[PDB]
């Protein structure tokens, strides 16, 4: 999260739990300028 | 770009179609619009 630039990269992991190592960049995706300020952010 | 339009937005008595802020509390961030309207505190005693 970053006018929204929303960078993505897929990661083909392949294992149980707790992050393992390997590796990429992040590509951005999409721009739609919201025009005002954020203040907080939430998952649902 | 800016021109002058008298044809519409003057009305024979007087335009009451828009709206400005006088005195705000914080600045204005570049690119940002406000919208918020409230009684804007200029002294102490809270309105």
């Amino acid at each position: 999260f970053k006018y929204f630039k929303i960078y993505s990269k897929h990661t083909p992991i392949n294992l149980v739990r707790d992050l393992p190592q390997g590796f990429s960049a992040l590509e951005p995706l999409v721009d739609l300028p919201i025009g005002i300020n954020i203040t907080r952010f939430q998952t649902l | 770009i800016a021109w002058n339009s008298n044809n519409l937005d003057s009305k024979v008595g007087g335009n009451y179609n828009y709206l400005y802020r006088l005195f705000r509390k914080s600045n204005l961030k570049p690119f940002e619009r406000d919208i918020s309207t409230e009684i804007y505190q200029a002294g102490s005693t809270p309105c």
